[PDB]
């Protein structure tokens, strides 16, 4: 069911992945839309983003991601290009609210590094 | 041409030193005090890294505090940490009856008026634990003067002056004090042995026997100094003081002469047969009971041991010793009885004016037929430096942060003092005492056996010594 | 929940600090706080800023002076304590260097004391030409200027250069403290002041590595085989002028999120470098790290002919000990970051379950990331204390604690084994090797016959003295 898989999909990004908990809130942001839009074009069959060294890292990050997601979770094979899609968009919104929203972490908007 | 000659270090920074800072020595008086919590007052690293050098040495745990010192303490000035800080101790350890306020460079640097928080926490102390008392002690040991063992003895001395104050004088005990310095358990156990065998009743000043505890089948912990509030008290009513070091005790002996007329008698530290004899003779000096003939046997098998050794082994062959200077000094004379040659002594801190005056340098300078260097304000680098140079050394004696030097040298060293955290289980060897010369001179001779095997060195003249 | 502990009901602050996690938690309710100050007199186990800066990150380097200008003793406290190898002989655990302030450098100043002790070391050591520069806490507040002497050393000696560091022991609350500034001084400063030889298409550094035991030097034959050029390792088995040269590499790989963070961060602000996060402790991790390495330079292939070996090598024997590690509890309280790497990673790979987790000086950052990997029923305790210690091993009753020296023969007299979550037992601990190294070193702790022996009492009749068995991989 749509609520399901993005469970499924948000316990595997909060048990395995790193790129959502950079130092910045700033950086958290970017990496949770360019790893999950490649992610979705890995999914979806789409040629992924390789021309920046950024985009080649959110590749790198994505593929391990997608390749995951498709050997854990049989539904990830069966839903249609629009699903993935539309489940990506929320796993988004949910990082976000988690990692940056509702994150107590005091240092996330500190200007300096 | 004979000559023993001290001079000082000629670098103005350290590479390698010898010693640490006096708080560091603070904490090692502090935890041979059953019921004592040291607490440091400075940074975080003036503790853990001394929780970290204790486990070196003897493999166990032991407790110290800090007061944490931060930011804001550093601008305001940090009392407040050190009221906290006895506040949060009491309240955690019930049983905990001793507090040294151990100072370090920054709190020194400060200002901080150590004396006026303990006046606030004996107030504080009072009112919240009315059956209780904690006994906090003003411990001053910046670290930018003397070492780890001039901070030890301040420590001692200070820990006693606050006890003794609030106890003072009460009846005889026929006791002696006994102050032997920063040795290791194994010494506290021989020096117990020999005022058993003599029917001495003695207090051992600290009692770290226990710091070697045992792993037991109802998982108590007894890593604890065995020295009680009690024992401490009870120095003033003792029948006389025994120092075996002069530089880590003998000032406390001093006080409790001043303070309460116990006759202090300072002697050598007891390293090696002749040392030995004279702390024994002393002993039945002021005691009026003889030397026990166990004594002679043990000193009697301790010669003829060093007797299939000293000849054959050990003539002619050139020795550096570091360490504190008790033990320096000490070791120098019983290599002498060996037959050994200590060309070069090195004393790592600033207290030269105090060693040009030590009786033991003009027993070397009276002694010796060769020339022995004595380095004071010594660093590690200075040993290095003058093997890189020329030196011919056949053995080096010290403790094992001077280990690359002996590695990379190729020469033989024997572990001695503080710390020795590279060999298993020397805390539980003694190396005063008879016994303690015996080991010591069987550790000297197995570690040259074994450098002749990986030299290739004659190994086969091991045979028929 | 949070959690007050008995023996912190006169510190009832300390329940902020201690979460455990139970189901359907909003774990975002929940982080413990975190990087804040310390409660004096606790038996907290927090080192010092200085310690930070160079017992954990300078001091690795193989071929730079270590000069701690302070009294002696915080230079003779952070020697003979690590082990961080390098290729050159261990020039860096060989030595240390000190200022030995004395009380009229308090008095009248420390600068020309710093400036003397300088040239001598580099007079008694002519082959080496780089030097690092601590304050302590001492020379922090008499105000000297170690920039400024340094300044003058380089003017004076053109063949030197020096770095110098403002890390006070006071400063921060720990060690974390030190790493910040280190770090960004380093950016600031030395980071594209020299340039090197580009020998390969593909260029990294990596950072957060200090080489323990050799574990650089593992994941190196790693990127040798793959052929990647790694213009700088920060710091593990590392130079001086390698770290000058950072700015000239392709992805920045880290390992050590907080220690070294900071620099990955400004190195991605100031010249574009992308910042990778691994796991370079764990079996499947250490493929999951090498998959996106070879992902990001296009060499897909070179990277599954690695991981294909490594496993065909190494799975057996970490299979082995799965089988017998499977179920057992383990603590670990370490600095912070092992946490996060190890919580999952034993579980997966040797079906350990860690019970407790205490970190010394992480951040919130931490926090989140071992909360995210951890499990329910677990303890994740920052800034924890000897008493809280013994109250956690009370109530969850690990097989195993990884921790340091000083607390493992605490644990001891309990009849609990430890490894050293530090400095290792037999390591490396990195890699795949090194996660088989990490599982023999547990399997021997826990199946060891002495801890069987001690819980005898031999003057009990009933009882008898056991013999157990076992094995090897
Ligand atoms: S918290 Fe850290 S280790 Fe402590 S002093 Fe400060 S920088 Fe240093 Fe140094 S000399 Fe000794 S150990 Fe201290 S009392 Fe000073
Ligand atoms: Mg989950
Ligand atoms: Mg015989």
């Amino acid at each position: 069911m749509s609520q399901s898989h993005l469970d499924d999909l948000f316990a595997y990004v909060e048990e395995r992945c790193l790129w959502q908990f950079f130092s910045r809130t700033w950086d958290r942001e970017e990496n949770i839309e360019g790893v999950l839009n490649q992610v979705g074009r890995l999914l979806t069959g789409q040629e992924p983003l390789r021309g920046t060294p950024q985009e080649r890292l959110f590749y790198a990050d994505a593929l391990a991601m997608a390749n995951d997601v498709r050997e854990r979770f049989p539904w990830a094979s069966q839903v249609n290009k629009e699903e993935i899609e539309f489940l990506l968009d929320g796993l988004k919104s949910r990082l976000v609210d988690v990692t940056i929203t509702r994150s107590t972490n005091r240092e996330l908007n500190h200007h300096l590094y | 041409p004979a000559e023993v000659k001290l001079s000082p270090r000629d670098r103005e920074g350290i590479i390698n030193p010898m010693y640490d800072c006096q708080p560091a020595g603070a904490q090692y008086a502090g935890i041979g005090i059953k019921d004592c919590i040291p607490l440091v007052h400075g940074g975080q690293g003036c503790t853990m890294f001394v929780r970290l050098l204790f486990a070196q040495h003897f493999k166990e745990n032991f407790d110290v505090a800090s007061t944490s010192l931060h930011e804001e303490s550093a601008v305001f000035g940090g009392a407040k940490r050190v009221e906290e800080g006895v506040l949060v101790l009491a309240r955690r350890y019930p049983n905990l009856r001793v507090i040294p306020i151990i100072t370090t460079c920054s709190t020194e640097v400060i200002g901080d008026d150590i004396e006026g928080s303990i006046r606030v926490c004996n107030r504080a102390l009072e009112a919240e634990f009315p059956d209780r008392k904690i006994y906090l002690a003003p411990v001053h040991t910046p670290s930018f003067k003397g070492s780890h063992v001039t901070g030890y003895a301040e420590c001692v001395k200070s820990v006693f002056k606050t006890i003794t104050d609030a106890h003072g004088k009460g009846q005889p005990s026929g006791k002696l004090n006994v102050f032997p310095g920063w040795v290791n358990p194994g010494d506290v156990v021989l020096l117990k042995r020999y005022f058993k065998e003599m029917d001495v009743e003695a207090n051992i000043y600290m009692d770290t026997e226990d710091f070697d505890s045992p792993m037991l089948p109802n998982k108590s912990i007894e890593t604890h100094g065995r020295t009680t509030v009690e024992d401490i008290a009870d120095s003033a009513n003792a029948l006389a003081t025994l120092s075996l070091a002069r530089y880590e005790g003998n000032t406390t002996g001093e006080l409790l002469q001043k303070t309460f007329a116990v006759p202090n008698a300072l002697v050598n530290t007891p390293y090696g047969i002749k040392n030995t004899d004279d702390m024994l003779r002393k002993i039945a000096e002021v005691t009026g009971k003889e030397i026990p003939e166990s004594l002679v046997r043990e000193r009697g098998i301790a010669l003829d041991a060093l007797a299939d050794l000293a000849h054959m082994f050990f003539a002619n062959k050139k020795v550096a010793i570091f360490g504190h200077p008790d033990l320096v000094l000490g070791l120098a004379q019983f290599c002498m009885e060996v037959e050994l040659e200590p060309v070069l002594l090195l004393i790592g801190d600033d207290q030269g004016n105090k060693y040009k005056k030590d009786p033991r340098i003009e027993e070397l300078k009276n002694t010796a037929h060769f020339d022995i260097e004595i380095v004071h304000n010594a660093d590690l680098w200075e040993l290095e430096k003058r093997i890189n140079a020329g030196l011919q050394l056949d053995l080096i004696m010290g403790h094992s942060k001077g280990r690359y030097v002996a590695i990379e040298a190729n020469i033989p060293m024997v572990r001695v003092g503080f710390p020795t955290f590279d060999r298993a289980g020397l805390y539980r060897k003694p190396s005063i005492g008879y016994q303690g010369a015996m080991e010591l001179g069987e550790m000297i001779a197995n570690a040259m056996f074994a450098h002749m095997e990986y030299t290739r060195n004659k190994e086969w003249i091991l045979n028929t010594w | 929940p949070m959690v007050l502990l008995e023996c912190d009901k006169d510190i009832p602050e300390r329940q902020k600090h201690i979460y455990l996690k139970a189901p359907n938690e909003d774990t975002r309710e929940f982080l413990p706080i975190a990087n804040a100050a310390t409660i004096p007199g606790t038996l907290s186990e927090r080192g010092c800023a200085f310690c930070g800066a160079k017992l954990v990150i300078g001091g690795v380097l193989k071929d730079t002076i270590q000069m701690i200008h302070g009294p002696l003793g915080c230079a003779y406290d952070t020697w003979h304590t690590k082990r961080y190898p390098t290729d050159n002989g261990h020039f860096n655990m060989k030595y240390v260097w000190s200022t030995d302030m004395k009380e009229s450098h308090v008095v009248f100043g420390g600068e020309k004391r710093l400036e003397k002790s300088m040239h001598e070391a580099f007079d008694e050591m002519p082959d080496i030409k780089r030097m690092i520069v601590y304050t302590t806490c001492p020379t922090a507040l008499i105000g000297d200027d170690i920039k400024a002497v340094a300044k003058k050393v380089m003017k004076d000696r053109p063949d030197v250069d020096v770095f110098t560091v403002e890390c006070p022991g006071f400063s921060g609350v720990s060690q974390s403290k030190g790493h910040h500034v280190l770090n960004i001084g380093w950016i600031n400063e030395k980071v594209e002041t020299m340039e090197k030889e580009i020998t390969s298409e593909y260029t990294m550094n990596f950072i957060g590595d200090f080489n323990i035991q050799g574990d650089t030097q593992l994941l190196q034959t790693y990127w040798d085989r793959l052929g990647i050029q790694v213009v700088a390792h920060f710091t593990g088995n590392g130079t001086y002028d390698d770290l000058r040269c950072m700015h000239q590499a392709q992805l920045n790989v880290v390992n050590c999120a907080r220690s070294s963070g900071y620099i990955a961060n400004e190195l991605k602000k100031r010249y574009g470098i992308p910042r990778l996060d691994i796991d370079s402790w764990g079996f499947n991790y250490m493929a999951e790290g090498i998959r996106k390495i070879c992902a990001f330079f296009g060499i897909e292939e070179k990277g599954e002919e690695l991981i294909a070996e490594e496993y065909a090598k190494w799975k057996p024997k970490l299979d082995w000990y799965k089988e017998r590690l499977q179920g057992k509890k383990m603590a670990i309280w370490t600095g912070g970051p092992r946490l996060w790497h190890w919580t999952k990673s034993v579980e997966d790979d040797l079906g350990v379950q860690v019970v407790a987790m205490s970190s010394k000086f992480g951040h919130e950052e931490d926090f989140e990331k071992v909360i995210a990997r951890g499990k329910e029923g677990t303890y994740y305790i920052d800034d924890g204390n000897e008493l809280e210690f013994f109250e956690i091993i009370d109530l969850v009753k690990p097989d195993v604690i990884f921790t340091g020296p000083r607390v493992g023969e605490l644990v001891k007299k309990l009849h609990i084994p430890y490894v050293n979550g530090h400095g290792y037992h037999n390591g490396p601990y990195m890699g795949f090797e090194g996660f088989v190294n990490l599982a023999r070193d547990m399997y021997n702790a826990v199946h060891n016959p002495l801890r069987h022996l001690a819980a005898v009492d031999i003057r009990d009749k009933s009882q008898t003295t056991p013999v157990i068995v076992r094995g090897a991989a």
